[PDB]
């Protein structure tokens, strides 16, 4: 089960164990995010389909 | 200055409006030292003493480029320009202050008349060197801080020099070859930004801040870097405050009409486009002029104008400047008592210039609306009550160019 | 979706003394920072 910080790296390298030295993490995580829209000037006229 | 025709761009016999930076003001100082804030300097010097002059900014830099011009006694006039970075440096001195130059963009030696009054302006990061007979031009970079000005000479040595704060108008008058007249504006607001005078070969003159050239696109629209393009900006004639009523007519694509007046030079060809300007203020209580525009296809005329209303049927304006609600633009035409309209789209928040293709296509703020078939005059209904609605209307012809593009502006040309 | 520019990261605000363009990329295409154009504020883009 990937849920303990250790059983994550292992879990993003798929690998069973883990040798010694450094390695590089970095866990994302999926969400929803809202939404931003920035446009150069103009007016505003809808329609419905 | 009372200087050459060719150091101002003016043609014989002929009264042009020359804006840009001029000097106005002479000067009669012995004091031998003086910090000044300038962004130029004209002299003339026929006496036998040493003078220099140098602009720098106000503190010392190892990565600045500083302008320094040393006159010497001869025959002729001795001038060395040298723009380049110094090591440890100087307090002032003539003749060569320090002999740190080590990567110089110009380090030259002129022998020309005597007589006749040299100058330096910077302009952005473009510097200019007017010579009684050429205009170069040097582009060294940083150079928008040098603002101080060391000037150094002696009256007693047939020494004169005026000096530029910025962007004076002007009215030059020539005969017979010689400047005759020269007149500064106290009046005539607001003609800095929006008349100058065409040069040799319809070019346009350098430092002028394009206020109202917008770039044409048949597509999308650039925002930033320099972009290589094919652009109409080369003029056969300019006409500075029009004036247009409601009881002129038409314009027929050539300024050799009788209401046409010209500025500076004047060719005769065949044009493309012809540019309008828009005149508005920040107010909005009368931007609002009612009319129409009337153009000249073979066959039959096409009616123009705008409404605030989806049934443009009770209206007819065209708005000018910044506007607070959509207007609705149509089209009319007629095809034996069949009186034909459509929809054409919005006009933009500000609409501040108007450009007529020969070809047919109509652009609003650079933005192609409709396309007719063929075009050969134009008519520009305005219903108004003095002569206060444009500030130019040039015509012009595609010439191949190089932008230096900045917020959907023009910076420079090349 | 900022001028035809996509991603994700967080915006801030700041005040910077600068005029010109407003865009500013890096050279490998991604958004550093825009100007609203009815003022001089400029904002800040960083990913998260
Ligand atoms: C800068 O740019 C400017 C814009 O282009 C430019 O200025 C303009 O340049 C144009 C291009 O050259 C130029 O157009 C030419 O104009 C000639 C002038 O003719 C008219 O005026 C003379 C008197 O000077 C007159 O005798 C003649 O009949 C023409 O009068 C016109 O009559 C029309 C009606 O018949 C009339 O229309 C009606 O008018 C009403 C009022 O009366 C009312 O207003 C109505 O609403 C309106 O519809 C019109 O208004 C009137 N015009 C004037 C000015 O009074 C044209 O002759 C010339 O056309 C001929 O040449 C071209 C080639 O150049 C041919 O292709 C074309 O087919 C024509 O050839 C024949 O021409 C004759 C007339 O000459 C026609 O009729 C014959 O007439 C004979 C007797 O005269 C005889 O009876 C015959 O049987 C008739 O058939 C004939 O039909 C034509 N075709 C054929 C096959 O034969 C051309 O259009 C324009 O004038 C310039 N000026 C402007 C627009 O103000 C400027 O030059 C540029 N700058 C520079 C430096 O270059
Ligand atoms: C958005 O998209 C749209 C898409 O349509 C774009 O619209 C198009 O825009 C282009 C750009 O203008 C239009 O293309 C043509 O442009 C010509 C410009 O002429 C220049 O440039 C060309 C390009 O290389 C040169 O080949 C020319 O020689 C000329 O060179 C210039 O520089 C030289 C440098 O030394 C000088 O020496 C030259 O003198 C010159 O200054 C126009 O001329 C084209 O117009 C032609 O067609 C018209 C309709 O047919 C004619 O009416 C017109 O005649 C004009 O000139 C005579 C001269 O006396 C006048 O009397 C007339 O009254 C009129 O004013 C031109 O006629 C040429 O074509 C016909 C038909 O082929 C020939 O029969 C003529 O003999 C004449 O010669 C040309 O063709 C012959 C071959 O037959 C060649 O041998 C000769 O060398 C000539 O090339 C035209 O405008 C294009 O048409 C537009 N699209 C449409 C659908 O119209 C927009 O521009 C885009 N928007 C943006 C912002 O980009
Ligand atoms: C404006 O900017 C200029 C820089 O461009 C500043 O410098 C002035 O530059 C002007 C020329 O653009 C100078 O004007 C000339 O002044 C000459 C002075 O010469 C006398 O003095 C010198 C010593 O200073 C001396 O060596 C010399 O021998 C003279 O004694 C004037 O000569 C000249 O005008 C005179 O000549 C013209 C035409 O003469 C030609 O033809 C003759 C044959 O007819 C021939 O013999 C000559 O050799 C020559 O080839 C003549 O038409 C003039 O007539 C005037 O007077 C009548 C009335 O009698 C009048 O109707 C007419 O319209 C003329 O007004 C005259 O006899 C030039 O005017 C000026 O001197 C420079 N200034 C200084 C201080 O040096 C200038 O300072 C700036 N001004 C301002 C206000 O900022
Ligand atoms: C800013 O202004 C000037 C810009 O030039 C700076 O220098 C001054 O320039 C003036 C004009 O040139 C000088 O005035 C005369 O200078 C003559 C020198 O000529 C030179 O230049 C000519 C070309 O023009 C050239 O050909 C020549 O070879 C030289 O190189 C002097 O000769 C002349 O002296 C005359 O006057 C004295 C008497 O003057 C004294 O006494 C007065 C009271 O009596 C008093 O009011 C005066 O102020 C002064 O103290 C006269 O004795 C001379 O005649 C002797 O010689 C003849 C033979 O030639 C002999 O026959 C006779 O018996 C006498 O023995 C002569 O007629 C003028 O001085 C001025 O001198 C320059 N200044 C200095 C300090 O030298 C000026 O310096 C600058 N200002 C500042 C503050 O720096
Ligand atoms: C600004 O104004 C100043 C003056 O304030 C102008 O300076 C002078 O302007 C005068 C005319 O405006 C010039 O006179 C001209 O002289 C020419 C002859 O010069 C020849 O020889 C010299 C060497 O001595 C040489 O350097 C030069 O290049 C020439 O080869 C004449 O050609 C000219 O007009 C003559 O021709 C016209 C007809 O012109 C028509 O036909 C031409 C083809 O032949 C064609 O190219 C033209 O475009 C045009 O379609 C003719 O009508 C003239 O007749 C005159 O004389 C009769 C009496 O016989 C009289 O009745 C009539 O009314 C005319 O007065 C003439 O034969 C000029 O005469 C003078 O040279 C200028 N001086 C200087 C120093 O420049 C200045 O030009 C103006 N600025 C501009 C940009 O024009
Ligand atoms: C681009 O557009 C902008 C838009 O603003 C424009 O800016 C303005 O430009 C004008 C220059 O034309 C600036 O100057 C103003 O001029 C006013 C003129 O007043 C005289 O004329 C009045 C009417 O004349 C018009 O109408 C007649 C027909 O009636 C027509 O023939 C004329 O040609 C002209 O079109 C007239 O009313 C007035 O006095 C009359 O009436 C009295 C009775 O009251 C009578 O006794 C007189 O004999 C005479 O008949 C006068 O004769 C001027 O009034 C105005 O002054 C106001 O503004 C100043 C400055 O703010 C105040 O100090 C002053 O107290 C007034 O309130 C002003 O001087 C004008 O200032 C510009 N506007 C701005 C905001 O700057 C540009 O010019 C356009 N650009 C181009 C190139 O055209
Ligand atoms: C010959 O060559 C020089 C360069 O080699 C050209 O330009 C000079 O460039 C130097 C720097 O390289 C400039 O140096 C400056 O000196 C100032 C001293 O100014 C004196 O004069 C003013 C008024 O005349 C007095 O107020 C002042 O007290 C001085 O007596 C310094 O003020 C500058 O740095 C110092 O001040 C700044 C604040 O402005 C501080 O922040 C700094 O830390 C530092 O304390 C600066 O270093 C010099 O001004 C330029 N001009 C001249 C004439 O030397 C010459 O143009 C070129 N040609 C000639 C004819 O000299």
């Amino acid at each position: 089960y990937c849920d303990s910080p250790f059983e994550k790296l292992q879990c993003e390298h798929l690998q069973f164990g883990l040798q010694d030295g450094f390695y590089s993490a970095n866990f994302l995580d999926d969400n929803v995010l809202p939404e931003t829209y920035v446009a150069l000037p103009i007016y505003y006229q809808h329609t419905d389909i | 200055a009372n200087l050459s025709m060719l150091q101002l761009g003016v043609p014989d016999n002929s009264s042009t409006i020359v804006t840009g930076l001029l000097p106005t003001h002479w000067f009669c100082a012995n004091q031998s030292t003086s910090v000044y804030s300038a962004n130029g300097f004209f002299y003339i010097d026929v006496g036998n003493h040493r003078s220099a002059f140098a602009l720098h900014t106000g503190y010392y830099d190892a990565n600045q480029y500083y302008i320094y011009v040393t006159n010497e006694i001869g025959l002729n006039a001795s001038v060395t320009l040298k723009i380049c970075k110094f090591s440890r440096n100087t307090t002032f001195d003539f003749l060569s202050n320090a002999s740190s130059s080590f990567d110089c963009i110009v380090n030259l030696l002129f022998t020309e008349q005597l007589g006749a009054p040299l100058g330096i302006t910077i302009s952005g990061e473009t510097v200019r060197l007017h010579l009684y007979n050429v205009t170069r031009t040097f582009y060294v970079p940083a150079a928008y801080k040098l603002t101080k000005l060391s000037v150094k000479c002696y009256f007693n040595y047939s020494c004169v020099f005026s000096v530029v704060n910025a962007t004076v108008t002007v009215n030059v008058t020539t005969h017979n070859g010689r400047v005759v007249n020269y007149t500064v504006c106290d009046d005539c607001n607001g003609y800095t930004d929006n008349i100058f005078s065409v040069q040799q070969d319809g070019r346009i003159p350098n430092g002028f801040p394009f206020n109202n050239w917008f770039l044409l696109t048949n597509g999308s629209t650039l925002v930033d870097g320099v972009s290589r393009l094919y652009q109409p900006l080369r003029l056969t004639c300019l006409w500075p405050v029009p004036g247009l009523k409601s009881s002129t007519g038409f314009v027929y694509f050539n300024a050799t009409g009788s209401d046409v007046n010209c500025n500076g030079y004047q060719h005769n060809s065949v044009v493309d486009v012809m540019r309008y300007n828009l005149n508005f203020s920040a107010n909005s209580l009368d931007n609002l002029k009612s009319g129409v525009i009337v153009f000249k296809t073979l066959q039959y005329d096409v009616l123009f104008y705008c409404s605030n209303s989806s049934s443009g049927v009770l209206d007819t304006t065209i708005p000018f400047g910044p506007s607070s609600q959509p207007y609705y633009c149509f089209i009319n035409s007629t095809i034996n008592t069949t009186h034909v309209s459509t929809f054409v789209g919005i006009l933009p928040p500000t609409v501040r210039e108007i450009v007529v293709a020969r070809t047919g296509q109509f652009y609003i703020n650079g933005f192609k609306y409709f396309d007719l078939g063929f075009i050969e005059a134009v008519n520009f209904n305005v219903t108004t009550a003095s002569a206060t609605d444009f500030w130019t209307v040039a015509f012009a012809t595609f010439v191949d160019v190089l932008v230096n593009v900045s917020a959907t502006n023009i910076q420079n040309l090349l | 979706n900022i001028y035809d520019y996509v991603g994700t990261g967080i915006i801030r605000s700041s005040n910077q003394s600068l005029a010109g363009g407003i865009t500013y990329v890096s050279n490998s295409g991604n958004l550093l920072g825009f100007k609203n154009v009815s003022t001089g504020n400029i904002f800040i883009v960083t990913p998260c």
